[PDB]
């Protein structure tokens, strides 16, 4: 159905009227999105059919219908966008500087932006406009603020 | 069961809304793609 290039909603029924689970990114023909979002779980286009094709609990990723595509990366200076889609509400694009996790296997950036469970999956942009990340998997600090990790899959 | 929606387009906006700290944080990943504070 849709395989338009873009950020998309998803949407769950199973609950109490139309619930906003996640975000995604839809790219080269590839849907993009965090895995506790969807749980590895097939999605609908209209009635078009997306099958998982790779996944990943530990990195906290899944790509529908081939592989992962994105591949830009932080490059540790810059300023970056959080693409927010939050649920019931607008996209909108919030400019920040992204901080660091510093953990046992290397450095990864961090966005220190609050949104509901729902804005899982957003994407992180570049100055070009390329996804250098998803938004979604991170911690909570001693000020109850949220900081979610900047997830990037691997290109093959 | 779940389905997709088209939100937007994937573009920088220039002159959007800029907020937020940029913390460096010790953190720990599990084995369930879960982070934790380490301290
Ligand atoms: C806040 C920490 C403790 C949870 N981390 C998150 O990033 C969380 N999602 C989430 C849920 C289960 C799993 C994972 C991630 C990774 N694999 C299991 C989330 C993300 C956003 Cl954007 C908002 C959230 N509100 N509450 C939770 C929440």
């Amino acid at each position: 159905g849709e395989t338009t290039d873009g950020v998309y909603r998803v949407m769950t029924r199973r609950l109490l009227g139309s619930t906003q689970v996640g975000v995604g990114v839809m790219q080269e023909g590839v849907f993009h999105t965090m895995w506790h979002v969807t749980k590895g779980a097939a999605l609908r286009s209209g009635e078009g059919r997306l099958d998982p094709y790779w996944g990943d609990v530990k990195q906290d990723l899944v790509s529908y219908c081939g592989p992962w595509k994105l591949d830009a990366a932080w490059d540790g200076l810059s300023e970056v966008q959080l693409l927010a889609v939050p649920p019931g509400e607008r996209a909108k694009n919030i400019q920040t500087l992204p901080g660091i996790f510093k953990t046992k296997d290397g450095d990864i950036g961090a966005v220190a932006l609050d949104y509901p469970a729902g804005t899982s999956g957003s994407p992180i942009l570049d100055k070009c406009g390329r996804v250098i990340g998803l938004y979604g998997n991170g911690v909570v600090i001693k000020n109850g603020s949220y900081v979610s990790a900047i997830t990037q899959g691997k290109r093959e | 069961d779940m389905y997709i929606e088209r939100a937007g387009d994937i573009t920088w906006e220039k002159d959007a809304e800029v907020t937020g700290n940029s913390p460096r944080l010790d953190v720990a990943l599990d084995e369930s793609g879960d982070f934790s504070l380490v301290e």
